[PDB]
RNA sequence: UCUUACUAUAGUCAGGACUAUAAAGGUCCGAACGGGUUAUCGUUGCAAAGAUAUCCGAAGAACUAUGGUAAGCGAGUGAA
RNA sequence: GACAUGAGUAACAAAAAAGAGUUUAAGGUACCUAAAAGGUAUCUUAGAGUCUCGCCUAAAGCUUAUGGCUACGUCAAGUAACGGCCUCUAAGUUUAUAAUCUGAAGAUUAUGACGAUGAGAAAACUUUGGUACCAACAUUUAAAAGUGAAAAUUGUGCAGGAAGGAUAAACCGUACCUAGAAUCUGAAACAAGUAAGCUAGUAGAGAAUACGAAGGCGUGAAUGAGAUAACAAUCAUAAAGGAACUCGGCAAACUAACUACCGUAACUUAGGGAUAAGGAGAGCUCAUUAGUCUCGAACGAGUAAAAAGGAAGAAGCAUGGAAUAUUGUUGUACGACUGUUUAAUUAA
RNA sequence: CUUGGCCGUUAAAUGCGGUCUUGCAUGAAUGAUGUAACGAUACAACAGCUGUCUCUAUGAUUGACUCAGUGAAAUUGGAA
RNA sequence: UAACAGUUUUAUUAACCUCUGGUUUACCUGUUGUUUAUGUGCCUU
């Protein structure tokens, strides 16, 4: 559940480090692992994006429990994303660590395949 | 308030459904034939038979 | 809003309610029988037979949990492990009765009742059964389906049972107990 | 199920009011009740208060049925029902949805 | 508003302050007495 | 923690029987002590004089009772011997219009101090059971259980009468290990001889029975220096 | 006593007269040398 | 006999810490004590100035007690 | 002035708390009994007490003041274990005297008198000016040790710390209450306020914090018994998020105390800043012991001795274990600073 | 006039800080100006923290409600 | 034919606790300080 002033790890090579939410795009309820939401950067790390950059994100995992049709439950320690573009196509080239199993059913393919591990 | 209650209206709230139910669930004692309440013990047989089981035991 | 009360509050902190139950408990064993209000020997009749299925257990737990019931173990433990087990050994359960009375206090008018262990040596039905068969015997009265179904009660679990009561019976009928009653063929024609 | 008595905000979902910054006794209260006197000088009919909830009949439509067993004569159905478990309920066939067909009514009329 | 200002008193500063003898032995004080003596009060002091 | 006796038949070491109660009379419930087999045990460690005379004194009023090794009496001795019996019932200080002597032992042995130290212990020991588990008097005598917490704490204040028959007590042998025996073990003991004098003679008569080892006077020194003559009874 | 410095382990109880009371009757703290007797009783004033 | 100032005679300030001192400081942390910062409650109140928490000073220009002096044409007292 | 209305409504909620037996007196009912009486049971009014539970506790306890519309059998030559009266004086007062000043009233100076919150021989028997002084602070001292007073000794700092007199038992006070349970002030049986001493023990540096032995209390029906809706007050916990609340982080939460621990910036009036910041340690068991202490007989043993002690060990999710001490940092304005103020809406 | 211009701080600055000034209407013991230290003064920011909020929920006590006992008040031209 | 695999989102109203969480003041377990009761309890001849 991320809503404005969640902080999130940012786990794309795009150059950000901590993004902070400031809108739920498509919704009113706070968002989960598969949806959109738009960011200010934070901190970087050491055409990348700088810190105070306005971008748009994907909800990769979250610290709160989600449920699944077959009963089951993940729950991360964090709460991360992946910067995108307004076309909804991913900024970085490669994610490191895993990701929600729930981006499949939200059609983001490209967030999957770059992904290494899913959970 | 803004005006005195006249005696009309304050003798409906004082009566008309505030009236004290008489008390109908009312048989005797089976040891000594004293009116007592229903499901209730005789408080004359309850002393005395209280009293009884103090002196002899 | 939330949910229905577990149990009766009786208007009272939770250390506070512990205690006032913790002591009808120990009075009750200690003198077998106590007179309160309805809603007080309703809610220690709970407490004083989950104590008293302890008394017919053998392990320790169950000696170290009667302990933590009573405040003067030392001087009851004694008798709830000892006459009170022997008593309620063949009970499966009931050992305790509550019985409705006039207000203990008038002023207050709050409705009252009697907590008394059964088989006991104050069982005030044990009494009002005997003194009700003095009556029939002493006035030639034929007794009800009532009263032999509690003839039945309280003689079916005690030691002797009916030399019991037969002695109870034949105690008042020669103390007088029941001069002055108001035969039951009478109660038709009387007003007051 | 019934629910007693219910205030403002479990009964019509009042927001409440703030919790800290001086407010003074009015934390769960529904406030104004209506306008002044260009409105009526009165409260108006239908105007959403505290009062009894629940304990009313309810409806809900459209859920399949999963299983049937006449052995243990239940009847499985999809989602939830209102009332608590031993109470009585009235299961009748979808209004909002065609009717079973007509060689299963017949069949079981035979 | 009022004030408890007889909290504390004590009542060796009543005759002092009210007493007979401050009275008697002083110019203003014969007036309080010849003034309380015409009314009639049994009181003259303290 | 605290152990009240019960108002039980017990025996006594005593050669009389200082209460109803007692079963028996001189019971010896223990072996002799180092000095009561000694015929004449002495001051060792205490200064010279001491032991040879015992002083009681009695409140005129109330009958608060204290017991005092030396002729006089001081504060410390009512913090110390005078236990709560109530709200305004334990005096913040001696009064010297109040208190009087009311008896003095002297015993024979003028340098058997040891002696007259055991009788003062035996005494206040016995006081302290008079104020502190008084089950001889809760449902018989006075029946203080039957009164209130007020008339209750009066009654035990009233030392005055139980101090005379602890006396008597005492000086007969009362106590375990109290040296007014003497064991010669040749086994042969006998009670030591003693005077009690006494500002009225109608105070000795508490004791329903007096021992044959202990004389009565009448006069304690000191008392007619202060003009305070005695009170006799054949007058 | 062994130790008889002041910081020497304390085993006594330094509440001499814990639960003592003249009023309800409580009894003594400990046992004395006169308590295994009958108190004497004498006559009334 | 409230209160402001002054005056006389007295009393009180757990414990710890730093500082040049054993004791030299309108020093430090913090009870008693003395204040009354903030918030809530209360507002026909328990109270015509209270309750709870929080906060401030606490060897000093400190606090407190019993007495005394100064007030009503001109103004007594006033760290105002 | 009487009597209505609101209304038989509010209120009888200091976050201590009650439960079950027993008993005395007087009186009211029912029955036994009709020779009254007495007995049994019950109720009303006014009390008492037992067992259990809880609350207060450097008090809501004990002993005493100021005071008192509570009540009058409260008893003293003096010290131990006592004040007044009486002697002496301070601040001051003075319808005393003298002198002086003054529209009268009066005022002033001196003397006298009066005036405690101070000073007053002896007793467990008794009747000059540092050769100093008895303000503060510190130190030392009744010899087994420790602790708290009294008095004295010595010293320190500047703010430089009274006066006077001497040195055979009268009269007055003495009861009760001390503010959480019937008494003082607050218009009163008010959750406020008021002086002194004592005020168990464990545990601590401590009068902090927690428990609480004794004692008292858990109010004069000025209440009691139920039920546990909304809502209010006072609290407790909380998924994910963490100021998005709001005029404003108001309120709440985080933090916290301790150690003879490590370490600590800019700047600075060189004193500080600073307990900066930021870290480490802690309870239980145990190896080990230079001296002290104890036991046995230099040596041996011992923590049923105080302490020391280690990179030792055990168990648990957790050993600042419960309670007690309310964040850190940064940039400005104003005022140097500690202080003072509109008693009771403004504390700056 | 005015949210003066510029810079920093904010995703967004009528605020805060720095800086330039033609300052309706700054100014030198009605003192001018800059630091250390101090502040329950006022303003702004960061970290942490949290039911302040998203968005409330459950639980506890006391009241509220009912029975018994006692028994007010403001108010009231008269009222279907 | 079988088998296997796939077949919207948001908002809102209401009901409902199977699941995921929150709450738990008479449930179980562990644990600190202190008090009370009961039982027990040192060495040596
Ligand atoms: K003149
Ligand atoms: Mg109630
Ligand atoms: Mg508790
Ligand atoms: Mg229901
Ligand atoms: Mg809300
Ligand atoms: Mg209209
Ligand atoms: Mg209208
Ligand atoms: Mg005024
Ligand atoms: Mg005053
Ligand atoms: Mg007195
Ligand atoms: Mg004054
Ligand atoms: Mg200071
Ligand atoms: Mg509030
Ligand atoms: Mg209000
Ligand atoms: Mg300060
Ligand atoms: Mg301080
Ligand atoms: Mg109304
Ligand atoms: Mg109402
Ligand atoms: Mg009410
Ligand atoms: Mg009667
Ligand atoms: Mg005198
Ligand atoms: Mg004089
Ligand atoms: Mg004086
Ligand atoms: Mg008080
Ligand atoms: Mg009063
Ligand atoms: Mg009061
Ligand atoms: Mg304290
Ligand atoms: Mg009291
Ligand atoms: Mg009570
Ligand atoms: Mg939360
Ligand atoms: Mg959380
Ligand atoms: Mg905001
Ligand atoms: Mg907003
Ligand atoms: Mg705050
Ligand atoms: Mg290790
Ligand atoms: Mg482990
Ligand atoms: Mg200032
Ligand atoms: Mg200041
Ligand atoms: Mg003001
Ligand atoms: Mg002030
Ligand atoms: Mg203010
Ligand atoms: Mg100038
Ligand atoms: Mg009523
Ligand atoms: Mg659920
Ligand atoms: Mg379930
Ligand atoms: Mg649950
Ligand atoms: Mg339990
Ligand atoms: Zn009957």
């Amino acid at each position: 559940m991320i809503q404005l002033k969640t902080m999130l790890n940012c786990i794309d090579n795009s150059g950000a480090a901590l993004v902070e939410c400031a809108m739920v795009v498509g919704q009113k309820r706070h968002a989960s692992i598969g949806d959109r939401i738009v960011v200010v950067v934070q901190k970087q790390r050491g055409t990348k994006v700088k810190r105070g950059d306005i971008r748009h994100a994907v909800v990769v995992r979250t610290k709160q429990k989600v449920q699944r049709r077959d009963g089951s439950v993940v729950r991360f320690d964090d709460n991360a994303c992946v910067l995108i573009n307004k076309a909804g196509d991913p900024i970085g080239s490669r994610i490191n660590g895993v990701v929600g199993q729930e981006l499949r059913k939200k059609k983001w393919s490209k967030i999957l395949s770059m992904a290494p591990m899913q959970a | 308030p803004k005006k005195k209650t006249s005696h009309m209206k304050k003798r409906h709230r004082q009566m008309a459904g505030k009236a004290l139910k008489d008390v109908t669930h009312l048989n005797r004692c089976p040891a000594c034939g004293n009116l007592k309440r229903m499901h209730h013990l005789c408080s004359t047989c309850l002393g005395k038979l209280k009293g009884f089981m103090d002196r002899n035991g | 809003a939330g949910a229905h009360v577990k149990y009766r509050h009786l208007s009272r902190s939770s250390a506070h309610r512990q205690a006032l139950l913790r002591n009808l408990v120990t009075s009750l064993i200690k003198n077998e029988t106590i007179h309160t209000t309805y809603p007080k020997a309703k809610e220690a009749q709970r407490l004083a037979e989950k104590l008293i299925t302890l008394s017919k257990r053998d392990t320790e737990t169950a000696r170290r949990s009667a302990q933590g019931i009573l405040y003067t173990p030392d001087q009851l433990l004694p008798k709830l492990f000892g006459e009170i087990r022997e008593r309620y050994a063949n009970r499966p359960g009931g050992y305790t009765r509550v019985l409705r009375t006039e207000p203990k206090d008038q002023y207050s008018q709050a409705p009252s009742a009697i907590l008394e262990l059964v088989d006991g040596p104050k069982d005030m039905r044990f009494a009002m059964t005997a003194a009700t068969v003095a009556r029939d015997r002493e006035q030639k009265t034929e007794s009800t389906d009532l009263t032999k179904k509690n003839m039945d009660k309280v003689t079916r679990f005690r030691k002797d049972g009916m030399r019991a009561f037969e002695d109870m019976v034949a105690s008042l009928r020669d103390m007088k107990f029941t001069a002055g009653a108001i035969n039951p063929k009478e109660w038709k024609k009387l007003d007051r | 199920r019934g629910m007693g008595f219910a205030g403002g905000m479990k009964r019509h979902g009042f927001a409440g009011q703030e919790a800290s910054h001086g407010n003074s006794l009015n934390h769960r209260t529904i406030g104004s009740v209506g306008g002044s006197q260009g409105s009526g000088s009165r409260v108006l009919p239908g105007k959403k208060m505290p009062g009894r909830m629940g304990a009313q009949q309810h409806t809900v439509q459209n859920l399949p049925i999963l299983m049937v067993d006449n052995e243990l004569g239940i009847v499985v159905v999809k989602g939830a029902v209102a009332g608590h478990k031993g109470a009585v309920v009235k299961v009748q066939d979808a209004v909002k949805k065609a009717p079973p067909p007509e060689e299963f009514v017949e069949a079981t009329k035979q | 508003g009022p004030r408890p200002t007889m909290s504390g008193a004590t009542r060796l500063v009543q005759k002092r302050r009210h007493g007979f003898l401050s009275r008697v032995k002083t110019k203003n004080g014969q007036k309080t007495l010849k003034r309380r003596l015409a009314k009639g009060r049994l009181r003259l002091s303290a | 923690s605290t152990h009240p006796t019960t108002a039980i038949p017990k025996p006594t070491t005593a050669v009389l029987k200082t209460s109803p109660l007692a079963e028996e009379t001189a019971v010896e419930l223990k072996s002799p002590s180092r000095l009561q087999l000694k015929s004449e045990p002495g001051n060792k460690g205490n200064p010279k004089g001491h032991g040879d005379r015992i002083w009681a004194f009695h409140h005129i009023e109330q009958g608060q009772v204290i017991y005092s090794t030396k002729p006089v009496i001081s504060h410390q001795h009512l913090i110390r011997q005078q236990p709560f019996t109530g709200k305004n019932l334990v005096p913040r200080k001696i009064r010297k219009d109040y208190w009087r002597p009311l008896a003095m032992i002297e015993l024979a042995g003028k340098d058997q101090g040891a002696v007259g130290r055991s009788v003062y212990q035996k005494l206040r020991e016995f006081k302290k059971r008079h104020e502190l588990d008084w089950a001889n008097e809760a449902e018989e005598g006075r029946k203080l259980m039957h009164k209130s917490k007020r008339e209750r704490g009066q009654e035990l204040n009233d030392q005055k009468p139980n101090s005379v028959a602890d006396m008597a007590a005492v000086l007969a042998g009362a106590g375990k290990g109290n040296l007014m025996w003497q064991v010669s073990r040749l086994v042969k003991r006998q009670l030591r001889r003693a005077t009690v004098y006494w500002t009225n003679e109608q105070d000795k008569f508490h004791a329903r029975e007096w021992s044959d080892n202990v004389s009565h006077e009448v006069g304690i020194p000191g008392e007619a220096e202060k003009k305070r003559m005695p009170i006799r009874m054949s007058s | 006593k062994r130790h008889k410095y002041p910081t020497a382990r304390v085993t006594r109880d330094n509440s001499k007269q814990r639960g003592e009371s003249a009023l309800r009757k409580s009894g003594t703290r400990w046992k004395l040398s006169v308590s295994d007797e009958p108190l004497p009783e004498p006559v009334p004033r």
